[PDB]
């Protein structure tokens, strides 16, 4: 297996502003399908074990 | 205690603890791993 690990776009893209979480949204979805890509990297390395 | 800064236009958020490592007299502010404020002593007074 590996680490797991998991990013959030709201503190690794925005260093502490409500205006950049403004803008955010104006980028659409793309955080959640890289949400669930590493919930998925997580399952199969649970799996793993 | 969080709370939101404002020290010469450098604006965060976060709590106070005392910087037990020497610094320079001359020395407004310092950075970390990543290259933003982690250490900002008092203009008006002075406790880094």
């Amino acid at each position: 297996s590996m680490t797991k690990t998991s990013v959030d776009c709201t503190m690794y893209i925005c260093g502490d502003s409500t205006e950049c979480s403004n803008l955010l949204l104006q980028y659409g979805s793309f955080c959640t399908q890289l949400k669930r890509a590493l919930t998925g990297i997580a399952v199969e390395q649970d799996k793993n074990t | 205690k969080c709370v939101n800064f404002n020290f010469n236009g450098l604006k965060g958020t976060g709590v106070l603890t005392e910087s037990n490592k020497k610094f320079l007299p001359f020395q407004q502010f310092g950075r970390d791993i990543a290259d933003t404020t982690d250490a900002v002593r008092d203009p008006q007074t002075l406790e880094i």
